[PDB]
């Protein structure tokens, strides 16, 4: 039919559900634990990284990439697709800024790219992002903290978790997290969650934890995360 | 056989069938010869007709002032490339204002084929065209296939059974380079006369003949033009 | 698991696994090269070869060393007819940076640009996945010699030291535990342990014509490379 | 093993090309004759119901005032080469300040015979029946669906093509008048169809230099049904 | 000229907890007049208004094509609109055409969503934007705005003063001056309560 | 496995989009009509309405003028698609040359665009049908057919859906060349046809009557209701 | 290509849509409201499958989605895919606007998003939305008006709906309810508690997985009355008390 | 496929032994041969012309005529509590087959034996009823199955 | 199982078998061989004869895109030629922009470029055309390089493609190659050209050469049978 452009590969189950779509959350299941919090003043994330070989340093690639000086974000799964839409949200959110005059919230950044996260899916020929988006920062004086999906829906946690056993740490984050804490509180209970699946060995390459202030977001250095997690938690 | 699926195939032999496919159009038509001597040159096709009351198809028609051709095959991609064939000569004849060499123009017709035969999708253009035209340097013979390979020749057959005249020509063709016009014609409907069952005509209005020189501008001939091509002749042996 | 005709076009799988990618792993292992990459403090090394089944072979035009720029250069693996396509592709967007923007090129992220480039060849309907393997090379202000070795998944990736190819796994082995411990490096000490790391692998020690050293110190910042003088007093140097 | 229906299968040719031949059993038939003095042609308008109203569907058109067409299998199908005819033969009295004749009239058609393709759409299975009257007075050209035009003096489309031509093609002997074929189709006619023949059943397509246009007329086609 | 075609003055000033904006009733092709009710000055959101001078279809183009953007920004994100979020959204459209831009002096004068703070701007017809910490003024004649309210403008203004102020000097104007006339519409907006008022002008 | 082509079409002598469409035409609505030499009446049944909806959302009738009126057969969601095309077809022809072309313009139109609808790549055959409405000008009336294939046609009746709308159409051919001289008897067949089609309900039947020139209304429970009776009453005079 | 192409857009041997009907087998899961008669205002209520406590619940209305100041549709289906066509239809809405300055009609709003629908089901090969969602508001002429979109392109408008799975015990009920409208706000929205506390799977009406949005009709504002749960759980235990009394007959 | 046949082909190999069986040679009397599937996409062109080239069936969905004619019939034997008119059973479902109307009545009086023989509880039936009234409810639509 | 349908798609075995069919399409052609000597370098072209078959000096596979650059072809003639008017198009670009001879590396680089694209799509196909480029320049000198269906840019001294003999090019390491003036090379290597690829075969052949380089003055042209006349004169009587 029609060119061969890549017509839409995404096609319904019998009972419905997604084909393609559903098997990239196997990669975010197959990924790399990833967690944040929204607790009080502003948004901890806490992700993991730890090399496959002892030739590997972190301090060339970051796991974070801040969006914006006052938005931060993490990712969990799958790299190659995650910077194209890292690099499309950062020259979409300059429409909203220019026109607008404004630091663009992180609902509307949300509103935006997993709407054309979602048109991505629904445009066959190309592979879905296996990639779930944390998206955070402070806009209007209360921060936010919101979870995508390669589907594209957009949930919001106080605690969230990513990667493998996210269930199980869910749960740690339902319980040991609750109702607000300070932004030191919550840095201690976000290593301590991604202590559970980490290996026995963290140092300050291995876990590397953002925050965004209500002042904006602020990327710790490896210095800090070593000194506040040593004696991790 | 599901690696047969596409175009884009190569066999196990390395050969993509569907060029070949295409030969098998070009093998169904009418038997036709073409032929130039060193002097002069002609042309012989064959007409063909579904019913009896159908007029016979017409094969050889003008193109060029000094260019006469045959036609085989597809019809369709042989009128497109017709309409083509009609642009290029007008073209050197504003443009340059002379007309264009055999050896060059059928350079372009290769190339215009080639991208049908690659792309996915498309299709190869099964052609008969036998081209005779006249250059500074005298007539030339050229051949088409869908493999987009024409091949400078005194003389070719191509059609059903048309293998049985080359036979007739290998050892006439040599020979035939030195006989004017007159002469030539009927050596050369001889040729083609082996082609078709020997038990029937063979008639004058089912067979297309031309003839065209360095000074003699190219014109159809048929039916009654073919009576005096036809007259004072023997007949093939039992 | 597959389904349909999956098997025959380049998408995911049932199980949300790949084949087409995966099946690249091995089309480095019919070209069968090696390169290794060694950094240093103030330089950085690397170490490839070449095949020479016949005399006819020429030096200059078989050569595998390319350079994109004249600070920084490079070297491919595995089939050659994909690398040249990236080679242009990485002089690209090089020059366009050295026009607009007049300075020492994305010594640390310029992997992220070409790699996008890398991935529109894999996220692209129908096309080859082209999976020669990029390797750079890097020279930057005070902050020494950069080391980048990218794979065609579309991803940046660079370290201190990297080997990534058919036999460089058994190469990084020796690799972890030479730099440390705690150890520095020199200039002849990153030569001398280019072929030390393939002396674990395979080495077959023979004349160095045919392997080429690449190397990039910072003295004059131009990367250069010598021709079969020094690289085998370099050869025997290690050798006591 | 349907591979794109172009690509020149494996005997081979074309699919879809193959396939609307076959699209003419779906549909009926016609009768072609032409004579020195005039061009006359036949068909069945293959009434189902008596629902069905005789001046909806009509398989002779004229395409330019003193060239008549005939069509077979569907009718929408024709419709839009039919229409689009029209406005050839217009332009062309236009430019030259004469009328397509006969002649240009094909090689338009047959410009435009296979126009389709996937890339770069579908073939028609209708037949065509080129009436009409040029320079060398009333002549009736065919086609078909593959392409290909052949001159054919007297001829019949639909699935007795077979059968009526066969029957046909001994009685074209230049010795005949134009008044001994008409009565000499409706022969053929009357063992054509299943329905006795009616008013709404059939229709004729007549055209002369002298008498026009005619076209056709109005009841003068009951005249040849009672004779039947 | 181009703006003296319709004619036309807007008048914004700002008091202490308030602001005021002022705008002529007068529609008129050159100096003939056509209708005395049409309405210049258009609500934007909740308690916020724009003044507009120039061509009477700039004004109706502007303030329909700025309603357009208004509400999608609303719908989108459920706050509000800011006078700043709306000061640009003209200026982007001023400025979609950069050589064929269209003729308008628009002042938007309007309170804050948050606090009572009012705020004032006024921008140029090409998009570019302006603001004072006193008032705007833009019309026909520049010479009556800015000398009057120069001597008459204070710091801290209650809108009985307010009002009052532009009042007469609107009166003193119109019954001098030729161009502006034909009634003039005042609105006076403060957070407890809306208030517009219309000036008595001559009817010749 | 699945081995089928789409288009076109198979050697088998029959097509497969068109044919096959033909399926979701008669799966359509039972809808009947008649043409009269004034007032020309119309119908539709099998709406399967539960009487706690509204009637108006599934109205089946449309028009594009007060002239003419639109009768269709199938799913409505390809009919507001051509409900918005044709309108703004019979609009733009309103718009040049105010004069309308009688019949055979409108008639071409959907059917045409329906034929070339099969014709290019990208472009899914329509499964519904419809059948035009109303009268053409001096008085006369005026109705045609939609098809698969593109094929305008005019019918002396209009029989389509199940089998128990087709004796609609049979009553018809009972009346002969005369009758009816009123046109209380012509409504009534609707009326009659409204026990034997469907499930005889009294609900999803609707109908409108357009006499000469004058624009039709939908037939209020008043008129129809009078007549519904003597439906009944005049089945039983032949008794 | 011809073998890569399932044959999405086109038919099924069977006469039925193919990809149509494996969309809507996702509505009759996923999203569930519900719709009736109401005079002087209309209600909409919906229940989330998000409804796992651990949400921030910040969105404010989620399912509910407000497309305009002046009308809500609640959506049951994906989320982000249902995203793309509110912001087109609030355009489409918008631009109404503009060229009329004149609330955009129930009617006509529509028919414009399910053609939107419907154009990636007719050609493009391209995967149809299975987003089915609902349609309040009021006119000048046809007043108080409910509506439902459809995968295949249709709209499945009428004055009641049943979607997408549960509330069955009340189906039935509802149309032994089919007494049409009253007001007392609070008694058609009692008369939609019984619905939520009954047919609920786990029951207790939960409060914090359900919300309620009214859209009264006002001249000329038209003020939409969204619930902020303060005043739902003295709703719910309005009618659990008439419910109590309704148990008090037998 | 079970256990170690096949699959694919030689379930369709066994059913083209299934054909050269009824092909058939060589066979003369009968043996009336009566074939039955829910849906059939399995007899190849080749398979029907041998049989059955002459007679195959195909029962539309019934309705009101048929629906009444299938309960009362069905109920020609043993009715519940008498009574029963089948006026307002097909006006109240609209619609589905004949088969759960026997179904609802299968209940009708299993209910109703709680009581051990007739009674009927006008707030407990229609209850009972909305289980299969739902039950053809909740897929309703088609569609517009058209 | 259909993991050679697409040319976008990989093998089981990891590498392109629209490749693997096109390297041995070529192999089936007639030989098309070439060589460089010092000022210059040499090509060779077979003639097949089967029936008669044709007037010779037709269709020959050796054809002139430049004025220093040349071409001798093997594999399908049609889509030589369609390379051969690319060739002859970006030769034309380079005359114009620039205006001087275009280098044989980068002319080589332009074409490695093309041939290797189409290869990475499924909707256009491979080439079975593998050709040789050779040039000679007085500021450049006598380079030849060696192109293949895949894309590899390359050259040696010489190469060999067509039919399998591969013998006529044994015995040019036994004649002077290097060091000889080209001009007794055309007649040097045409020796064993008769005696191998042997009658059994093919019953008759015919043999086309042409050379480019300082004799000519960097112009190419199909050396003439007439002048120097010692093309055949030698290869007739070298057979023993």
């Amino acid at each position: 039919a029609e060119r061969g452009y890549s017509f839409s590969l995404t096609t319904f189950s019998p009972s419905g559900k997604l084909v393609q779509i559903e098997y990239a959350l196997a990669a975010v299941a197959g990924g790399a634990p990833s967690v944040g919090i929204k607790a009080a003043n502003g948004v901890v994330l806490a992700t993991e990284k730890k090399q496959k070989s002892i030739l590997y340093d972190e301090r060339s690639v970051h796991k974070v990439e801040p969006i914006t000086k006052h938005i931060g974000l993490v990712y969990s799964g799958m790299g190659p697709d995650y910077r194209v839409l890292v690099h499309r949200a950062r020259k979409l959110a300059q429409q909203y800024y220019l026109v607008y005059q404004e630091p663009i919230p992180t609902a509307q950044l949300v509103q935006r790219v997993a709407s054309v996260m979602q048109e991505y899916t629904q445009s066959g020929g190309v592979r879905p992002f296996g990639v779930s988006l944390l998206i955070c920062g402070w806009n209007e004086g209360r921060p936010y903290l919101f979870q995508s999906d390669p589907s594209g829906a957009y949930f919001a946690w106080k605690a969230t978790a990513m990667g493998k056993n996210y269930v199980n740490g869910k749960t740690f984050l339902e319980k040991r997290y609750n109702e607000d804490l300070e932004l030191e509180d919550a840095i201690h209970t976000a290593i301590l969650t991604l202590k559970e699946s980490f290996e026995g060995q963290m140092t300050e390459d291995n876990i590397e934890v953002g925050i965004c202030n209500e002042a904006g977001f602020r990327r710790l250095t490896p210095t800090e995360v070593k000194d506040y997690l040593a004696a991790i938690a | 056989n599901q690696y047969d699926n596409d175009v884009t195939v190569w066999s196990p032999q390395g050969r993509i069938h569907q060029i070949e496919y295409a030969m098998e159009a070009v093998k169904q038509g009418s038997a036709t010869v073409g032929l130039k001597s060193k002097t002069h040159a002609v042309l012989v096709a064959l007409k063909r007709a579904q019913s009896e009351l159908a007029a016979h198809q017409k094969k050889i028609l003008h193109v060029d002032n000094h260019i006469g051709i045959s036609i085989a095959g597809l019809t369709a991609d042989a009128r497109l490339l017709c309409n083509f064939m009609r642009q290029e000569c007008l073209d050197s004849r504003f443009v340059f204002d002379r007309p264009l060499p055999v050896s060059r123009l059928v350079s372009l017709i290769g190339s215009k084929t080639q991208i049908p035969t690659q792309r996915y999708g498309r299709r190869p253009y099964g052609v008969g065209l036998l081209i005779a035209g006249y250059d500074d340097m005298g007539p030339h013979i050229f051949q088409t296939c869908p493999s987009a390979n024409y091949f400078d020749c005194r003389a070719m057959s191509i059609g059903a059974r048309s293998q049985s005249a080359r036979t007739y020509l290998e050892r006439h063709m040599s020979e035939f380079m030195e006989c004017n016009l007159n002469e030539l014609v009927k050596h050369g409907l001889r040729a083609l006369r082996e082609t078709l069952p020997a038990e029937q005509d063979l008639t004058t209005k089912n067979v297309s003949i031309g003839i065209v020189g360095k000074d003699l501008e190219f014109t159809i001939y048929d039916d009654d033009d073919v009576s005096p091509f036809l007259e004072g002749l023997e007949e093939r042996p039992q | 698991s597959s389904a349909g005709f999956d098997r025959h076009i380049t998408i995911f799988s049932p199980e949300g696994r790949l084949y087409q990618v995966e099946y690249a792993f091995k089309a480095i292992n019919q070209g069968g090269l090696t390169s290794v990459a060694v950094r240093g403090k103030d330089c950085a090394v690397i170490v490839t070869q070449k095949k020479v089944p016949d005399k006819l072979l020429d030096s200059s035009t078989v050569t595998h060393l390319f350079k994109i720029t004249e600070n920084i250069g490079c070297v491919m693996t595995g089939m050659t007819a994909d690398s040249r396509s990236q080679v242009q592709r990485a002089r690209y967007e090089a020059a366009n940076w050295k026009y607009k923007y007049g300075y020492e090129i994305p010594v640390d992220m310029l992997c992220k640009r070409i790699a996008d480039i890398s991935q529109v060849y894999t996220q692209n309907a129908e096309m080859r996945p082209l999976g020669c393997c990029m390797i750079l090379i890097g020279i930057d202000e005070e902050q020494g010699p950069q080391v980048y070795k990218c794979d065609p998944a579309g991803y940046y990736c660079g370290f201190k030291a990297t080997a990534a190819g058919v036999k460089q796994t058994e190469s990084t082995s020796f690799l972890e535990k030479k730099v440390k411990k705690k150890f520095d490096w020199t200039f002849e000490q990153t030569v001398e342990t280019a072929i030390t790391c393939l002396s674990t692998v395979l080495s077959i020690d023979f004349k160095p014509s045919e392997i080429e050293v690449g190397v990039v110190t910072v003295e004059n910042p131009k990367f250069r490379i010598l021709t079969e003088a020094e690289i085998d007093a370099h050869l025997v140097a290690l050798a006591e | 093993y349907d591979r794109g229906v172009n690509t020149f299968s494996p005997e081979g040719r074309l699919f879809q090309v193959e396939y609307a031949i076959e699209a003419i059993k779906l549909g009926s038939t016609a009768i072609g004759i032409q004579t020195s003095e005039g061009v006359c042609l036949a068909v069945e308008k293959r009434i189902t119901s008596p629902l069905m109203e005789p001046s909806s569907i009509e398989k002779i058109v004229e395409i330019d005032a003193h060239i008549g067409c005939a069509m077979s299998g569907l009718i929408a199908d024709a419709k839009t080469l039919i229409d689009k005819a029209r406005v050839e033969t217009q332009n062309h009295w236009f430019t030259y300040n004469e009328t397509m004749t006969v002649e240009s009239v094909t090689q338009a058609v047959s410009n435009l015979a296979l126009q389709f393709g996937e890339e770069d759409s579908r073939p028609f299975g209708v037949a065509l029946l080129f009436g009409g009257v040029d320079e060398k007075g009333p002549q009736l050209f065919h086609m078909d669906p593959s392409g290909t035009f052949v001159q054919c003096d007297a001829r019949a489309i639909g699935s007795a093509s077979e059968g009526a031509q066969s029957s046909l093609q001994e009685v074209y002997h230049k010795s005949m008048t134009l008044k001994e074929a008409i009565k000499s189709s409706l022969i053929i006619l009357k063992q054509v169809m299943e329905e006795k023949l009616n008013a709404t059943n059939i229709e004729l397509a007549t055209v002369q230099p002298g008498q026009n246009f005619h076209m056709f007329t109005k009841e003068e086609l009951e005249e040849v049904i009672k004779d039947i | 000229s181009i703006m003296s075609y319709n004619g036309g003055a807007v008048m914004a000033m700002k008091g202490k907890n308030c602001v005021a904006i002022a705008a002529d009733r007068r529609f008129g092709i050159q100096a003939q007049m056509v209708t005395t009710d049409f309405q210049k000055i258009f609500p934007m959101g909740d308690r916020l208004y724009i003044g507009l001078a120039g061509l009477a279809t700039d004004v109706q183009t502007v303030a329909q094509r700025l309603k357009f953007r208004l509400n999608l920004y609303e719908l989108k994100e459920g706050r509000q609109i800011k006078p700043y979020t709306l000061m640009s959204m003209v200026a982007n459209l001023l400025y979609e055409k950069r050589f064929g831009p269209y003729y308008t002096e628009p002042v938007i004068a309007g309170l804050d969503p948050k606090t009572f703070k009012p705020f004032i701007c006024s921008l140029d017809l090409i998009g570019c934007p302006m603001v004072t910490d006193d008032f705007v003024v833009s019309g026909t004649c520049a010479e009556q705005m800015y000398g009057m309210c120069e001597s008459l403008w204070e710091p801290n203004m209650d809108p009985d003063h307010l009002f009052e102020t532009i009042s007469q000097a609107m009166l003193n104007a119109v019954d001098r001056d030729a161009v502006s006339g034909m009634g003039v519409i005042v609105h006076i907006i403060e957070k407890d309560k809306i208030t517009t008022r219309t000036l008595k002008a001559r009817m010749d | 496995s699945y081995d089928r082509a789409i288009t076109v079409f198979s050697p088998d002598g029959h097509l497969f989009q068109v044919e096959y469409a033909q399926e979701a035409v008669k799966k359509g609505s039972t809808a009947v009509g008649v043409r009269g030499r004034d007032i020309v009446v119309l119908g539709v049944e099998k709406k399967s309405v539960a009487k706690l909806q509204d009637e108006r959302t599934v109205r089946k009738i449309c028009a594009l003028d007060d002239n003419v009126c639109m009768a269709f057969a199938g799913l409505t969601a390809d009919a507001r698609i051509v409900i918005n095309r044709a309108r703004v077809e019979c609009q733009s022809h309103r718009l040049t040359v105010e004069d309308p072309v009688t019949v055979e313009y409108i008639t071409r139109y959907i059917a045409s665009l329906k034929q070339r609808y099969t014709q290019s790549n990208g472009r899914r055959p329509f499964g519904i049908s419809a059948l035009i409405v109303g009268f053409d000008f001096d008085g006369t009336p005026r109705l045609y057919q939609t098809d698969p294939s593109g094929t305008y046609h005019a019918w002396k009746a209009n029989a389509i859906g199940r089998g128990a709308k087709s004796v609609r159409e049979f009553l018809e051919k009972n009346y002969t060349d005369e009758a009816i001289e009123t046109d209380d008897l012509t409504i009534k067949l609707v009326i009659k046809a409204l026990l034997e089609v469907v499930q005889s309900g009294g609900k999803n039947i609707e109908l409108a009557v357009m006499r000469r020139d004058q624009s039709l209304k939908i037939l209020n429970p008043e008129e129809i209701e009078k007549y519904v009776a003597e439906i009944e009453k005049e089945k039983e005079e032949n008794e | 290509s011809r073998r890569y192409d399932s044959r999405t857009t086109i038919f099924s041997p069977e006469g039925r849509l193919y990809q149509v009907e494996y969309a809507m087998e996702a509505i009759g899961h996923a999203g569930t409201c519900l719709g009736i008669l109401a005079n002087d205002g209309v209600l909409l209520a919906a229940e989330r499958r998000n409804i796992h406590k651990l949400l921030d619940e910040v969105f404010f209305s989620e399912k509910i989605y407000k497309l305009n100041e002046d009308m809500a549709c609640s959506v049951a289906g994906i989320t982000s895919d249902a995203n793309v066509l509110t912001n087109e239809l609030r355009l489409i809405a918008q631009r109404y606007l503009l060229q009329y300055q004149e609330p955009i009609p129930c009617e006509q709003l529509v028919t414009a998003l399910c053609d939107i629908k419907q154009a990636y089901t007719q050609f493009g090969g391209k995967r149809p939305f299975g987003v089915s969602l609902l349609y309040i508001g009021w006119d000048k002429h046809y007043g108080f008006q409910l509506y439902q979109s459809d995968p295949s392109g249709n709209y499945g408008g009428w004055k009641a709906t049943c979607i997408g799975n549960n509330s069955a015990a009340a189906v039935s009920m509802l149309k032994q309810d089919y007494k049409e409208g009253e007001m007392t706000l609070k008694s058609a929205l009692a008369l939609a508690i019984k619905v939520l506390n009954k047919t609920m799977d786990v029951s207790k009406l939960s409060a914090e997985k359900v919300e309620i949005a009214t859209l009264t009709r006002e001249n000329g504002k038209t003020v939409i009355r969204v619930l902020k749960q303060k005043e739902v759980e003295q709703l719910i235990k309005k009618h659990e008390e008439e419910e109590a009394k309704a148990e008090r007959e037998k | 496929y079970d256990s170690n046949s096949g699959g694919e082909r030689e379930i369709q190999r066994t059913m083209l032994e299934l054909l050269n069986q009824l092909d058939g040679f060589d066979s003369r009397g009968d043996v009336k041969v009566i074939m039955a599937t829910n849906r059939i996409e399995t007899l190849d062109p080749a398979l029907i012309r041998p049989g059955r080239i002459d007679r195959k069936i195909e029962f539309p969905l019934p309705d009101e005529k048929t629906k009444k004619r299938i309960f009362q019939i069905h109920t020609s034997r043993m009715t519940l509590a008498d009574d029963v008119t089948l006026d307002d059973l097909i006006m109240a479902k609209d619609d589905l087959s004949g088969a759960d109307i026997k179904a609802i009545c299968t209940e009708a009086g299993l209910m109703a034996l709680r009581e051990r023989r007739m009674k009927v509880t006008n707030e407990d039936f229609k209850k009972s009823k909305e289980n299969v009234l739902y039950k053809k409810q909740e897929g309703t639509p088609e569609g517009l199955y058209l | 199982t259909g993991y050679d349908l697409s040319a976008s798609t990989f093998s089981p075995d990891g590498r392109v078998f629209q490749v693997e069919y096109a390297m041995k399409a070529v192999e089936n052609s007639s030989t098309a061989i070439g060589i460089r000597c010092k000022d210059g370098v040499v090509f060779g072209v077979e003639k097949l004869v089967l029936s008669k078959l044709y007037e010779e000096g037709s269709n020959k596979r050796l054809f002139n895109v430049d004025r220093h650059v040349g071409m001798a072809v093997a594999g399908l003639l049609a889509d030589a030629r369609s390379l051969a008017d690319i060739a002859r198009e970006e030769a034309s670009n380079f005359r114009s922009n620039f205006g001087y001879n275009i280098p044989l590396k980068h002319l080589a680089d332009r074409v490695a470029m093309y041939v290797h694209a189409y290869t990475l799509y499924s909707a256009v196909r491979p080439f079975g055309c593998s050709f040789m480029l050779g040039s000679y320049s007085v500021n450049d000198g006598a380079q030849l390089y060696m192109i293949d269906p895949s894309g590899v840019s390359y050259g040696y001294w010489g190469c060999a493609i067509g039919k399998a003999r591969q013998a006529a090019k044994t015995e040019i390491e036994k004649l002077q190659m290097k060091e000889m003036t080209c001009r007794d090379i055309v007649k040097e290597v045409a020796k064993i050209i008769y005696i191998v690829h042997d009658e059994v075969k093919d019953k008759a052949f015919e043999l086309e050469l042409s050379w480019v380089g300082e004799l000519t003055n960097g112009r190419h042209e199909i050396v003439p049978k007439d002048i120097r006349e010692e093309a055949e004169k030698y290869a007739k009587e070298s057979l023993k």
